[PDB]
RNA sequence: GAGAGUUUGAUCCUGGCUCAGGAUGAACGCUAGCGAUAGGCUUAACACAUGCAAGUCGAGGGGCAGCGGCGACCGGCGCACGGGUGCGUAACGCGUAUGCAACUUGCCUUACAGAGGGGGAUAACCCGCGGACUAAAACCGCAUACACUUGUAUUAUUGCAUGAUAUUACAAGGAAAUAUAUAGCUGUAAGAUAGGCAUGCGUCCCAUUAGCUUGUUGGUGAGGUAACGGCUCACAAGGCGACGAUGGGUAGGGGAACUGAGAGGUUUAUCCCCCACACUGGUACUGAGACACGGACCAGACUCCUACGGGAGGCAGCAGUGAGGAAUAUUGGUCAAUGGGCGAGAGCCUGAACCAGCCAAGUCGCGUGAAGGAAGACAGUCUAAGGAUUGUAAACUUCUUUUAUACGGGAAUAGGCGAUACGAGUAUUGCAUUGAAUGUACCGUAAGAAACAGCAUCGGCUAACUCCUGCCAGCAGCGAUACGGAGGAUGCGAGCGUUAUCCGGAUUUAUUGGGUUUAAAGGGUGCGUAGGUUGUUCGGUAAGUCAGCGGUGGAGCGCUCAACGUUCAGCCUGCCGUUGAAACUGC
């Protein structure tokens, strides 16, 4: 299936991973769709992230690993059960806590 | 790797004193050997004399060199290697001379913006800070050399003495560097 | 010639022949000593040391033997690589001292690591 | 072995329901009755269906097959 | 964006050759301290033995002989991926750009409908390769679905020819899975993903390779396929070729990488995309998907074991070993991280991957000490003087680094409380192979740490002794300011040289950018086919040409510094679509 994943590409000791949407058969570093961010556990853990696409791959129906899980649940990008219009039309704003 | 030879051989050789005062520079002063030329010989004995006298191999010249190519050519590389951690050291007068402060650079004794650096061949940029560490504020060397002669003759440099730090305002103009070497020279034998 | 005449036929370039073509493209090959004989050069007239080798590439040349004292003698397994003589018709390849049977030059003090000789 | 086992099993088993529906087309090429033929379609449609979600031949293949039968016994 | 030598007694040309430069998954000789980050059978799709590499589900079923969970069997999913190799293949194989109104698509998401009723074997078990009873989310009917398929229509709307999309109808036919709220099951549609087919242009030499083809070219019909089609099967005759058909030889192809001011060129070492393959051929089968990489059957080598009745392997997965070779490493650790497979989850597996070990080892960085100390002893060249030489010897400090000790990060992030009743947002819990590994700190010490090449010209660097053949060389050549040693000198420096391969100087294939009286080079001379070129002028067109609009394909930050990682400004100037212009070429 399309899945959202982290390809391992920096150097021995660094490890720089680039945020994609690929196929589930892809090699780790190979093929892929599309970019969508960047992420780095080495500092204290610094995410790019397209907001828009991500909700996008995750609307049509991308799954995500664990890891890319979490790190869609930072930056609030899960929050389409709040964009479900779940009984009402306005936006909250939960990004300033 | 390093010299680590004989220093009144290339003195006599060149015949400026790179390294400093000697009774040699004025008793026996020729080029060395019992039995002692081409632009070729000039060219090598002004690139050797600003190897010698700064301590840089071949290979990181060439780099030096080639990088003041990319970013006049020959006027931007002596300042290039003025601004060297050894050798920033070295004319804040906190060390004798260039070997003294490469070594002290080396050793865990030199900081740069509050950390120190041991690595003596370090860029040093403008308006950064260079100072002493905080550990080794009290040695019997480390005091000679700058209390007591303050020279201070470099409009570069800002010294501080009450902090035992020093600044780079900016680097100097290939006309206030007191270095005997034609760089048109080199610019054209690498050319 | 005309623009036509360089479209309709083109322009030819040749290949530049290599000047060891019996090492098949390697630094150096394995052989054994089929003959070793002494020859004469073409305003010299000294008598140099020569040994007929057959490689193992399928091939036969003629190596010269370098320095002052070879230990060397009839089936003898040697390494030669590239490098000819200039006054000696024939012969277009060179015998690594110190490697194999050869060995190296004995009483060498300076250039020893052209003839393999070690730091006394 | 039970890799060898299983694909003998289903290759006697999808080989018995397609030789089986081969045959029933092979006797319904040779009709010529009109009533005989509206009579006996339906169960080879039924049975060229039910292989076709069976997954022993394709969905296309039993809608060619529907359609070649059904234009055949449109025209006699 | 450059040159040097070399034909002569001495010139000026022409022309080849040789050096000088840069780069290797290179090898060899001499000599070797450390750290970081790369790379590691280039020779043969060579042989061997051992182990691992693809399993998982007890929330599917019969059993428990095993204390909860599980050996084994039936069943679901996966093993077509990840990984390896470049044999074969001048081809819609690949690159670039499109089309399918001739296509298929498990797992994933969303929407709409449904899950009602039954019956056979059979594995295991039992009893001796045979006999009997067994269960289903295994297998197969029946009921239902007009959202699907098929056939006949009506109303249309609209295309690119064959036509396509929708409605309104009649007829026939086609499903399921339930288990302990969760996990789910079936049909249909849309999306997403992945494949398939067909196209325009580009894609190596040989004419000491000139005709090739007989389902070959087209039409009718039928069959077959996911699908069009000579794909296959039962009239006309064609089609393709000097813009190179056909035949032969050699290559996997691109981005990269290297290298040239540019023109470009070389080569696929690591990396990424596509293709082909799995000892050699043939056939398929199962599957949503197969050249089936740890699946069959048969036919061929070859190799191994039996106990002569019979059976096994393919090492182009990861590691030992042997051989070939100039030459390339551990029968290592962990699933902690990333990615996969299965599972409701916990979790299990993973020679992918993370790591470590070995290897002058490609690149980068550091050390082998820092400041003073007069002209010791021992070498040379001249009995004194000069070179070694501030060099040693002591006397004063420092520890990068090595050693012994301690602290030791980071890579590790993932019960209630709204409530839409489920998403989703918030707490807690263990979790590191690397690993004493970065780093930090403490004693007592310069203590443990420098080679290699060449010094007569080109070129940086000269005394004496040998030899006067032995020798050396890239050239002028010497056989010595050229051979061998000793003293000094000059390069580079944990490296220095030798060999092999490829580019530039080379304009030594010259479109940019060469020539043909005498240096190589005008056909013996004409006529003429294909082809190339076209006086002047008036209008059309828009093929070349030009323009616009779309689609596609240096500055920071972190490594203590640097190589190196990483981000944005910045080219896309190649291809395609769509609008305009008309001076020149073409018609
Ligand atoms: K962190
Ligand atoms: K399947
Ligand atoms: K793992
Ligand atoms: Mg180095
Ligand atoms: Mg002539
Ligand atoms: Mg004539």
């Amino acid at each position: 299936a399309t899945k959202i994943r982290l390809q391992r590409h920096g150097r021995k000791g660094y490890a720089f991973y680039k945020i994609v949407v690929a196929d589930s058969r892809a090699p780790r570093d190979g093929k892929f769709i599309e970019r969508i961010g960047s992420y780095n556990p080495n500092t204290n853990a610094t995410i790019d992230l397209n907001f828009e696409r991500a909700l996008y791959w995750i609307g049509v129906g991308a799954q995500p690993t664990d890891t890319a899980r979490n790190i869609l649940s930072r930056e609030g990008v899960l929050m389409m059960k709040h964009l479900l219009g779940g009984v009402k039309k306005g936006a909250f704003d939960q990004a300033a806590a | 790797a390093r010299y680590t030879g004989p220093k009144s051989k290339i003195a006599r050789k060149f015949g400026d004193p790179i390294f400093g005062a000697d009774k040699v520079l004025s008793k026996k002063n020729y080029p060395p050997g019992q039995h002692g030329t081409s632009e070729y010989g000039l060219q090598l004995r002004e690139k050797q004399k600003a190897k010698y006298t700064y301590g840089v191999l071949e290979k990181q010249f060439r780099h030096l060199f080639h990088r003041a190519q990319r970013a006049v050519t020959g006027e931007l590389l002596i300042q290039f290697l003025e601004a060297r951690l050894d050798n920033v050291v070295f004319r804040l007068g906190i060390a004798p001379t260039r070997s003294a402060a490469r070594q002290l650079v080396s050793h865990r004794h030199i900081t740069v913006d509050g950390s120190v650096v041991n690595i003596p061949s370090y860029s040093v940029k403008p308006g950064q800070v260079i100072g002493v560490r905080e550990r080794s504020k009290s040695l019997e060397v480390i005091a000679d050399a700058l209390t007591g002669f303050n020279h201070s003759k470099y409009p570069w440099m800002e010294w501080d003495q009450s902090s035992l730090s020093g600044k780079l305002l900016h680097m100097p103009d290939r006309t206030d560097i007191p270095e005997n070497i034609k760089e048109q020279l080199i610019v054209e034998l690498y050319s | 010639p005309t623009i036509q005449q360089l479209v309709r036929k083109g322009r030819e370039s040749f290949a530049d022949k290599s000047k060891s073509p019996a090492l098949n493209s390697c630094p150096q090959r394995r052989g054994v000593c089929v003959r070793v004989y002494t020859t004469t050069p073409k305003p010299n007239s000294a008598m140099r040391k020569v040994a007929r080798v057959r490689l193992t590439n399928s091939k036969e040349v003629n190596a010269y033997i370098p320095g002052e004292g070879h230990n060397l003698q009839e089936h003898s397994i040697v390494l030669v690589r590239g490098g000819r003589v200039k006054d000696l018709p024939g012969v277009r390849y060179h015998i690594v001292r110190g490697t194999l049977d050869t060995a190296g030059v004995n009483g060498r003090t300076q250039r020893r690591s052209k003839y393999g000789a070690k730091r006394p | 072995e039970k890799r060898i086992r299983q694909t003998n099993a289903r290759r006697l088993h999808n080989r018995y329901y397609a030789r089986t529906a081969r045959n029933a087309v092979k006797a319904f090429r040779a009709l010529t009755d009109r009533t005989e033929a509206e009579k006996k379609y339906p169960v080879l449609a039924s049975m060229l269906d039910r292989l076709a979600g069976k997954n022993i031949i394709h969905k296309n293949k039993a809608a060619n097959l529907k359609s070649k039968l059904a234009r055949r016994i449109n025209t006699l």
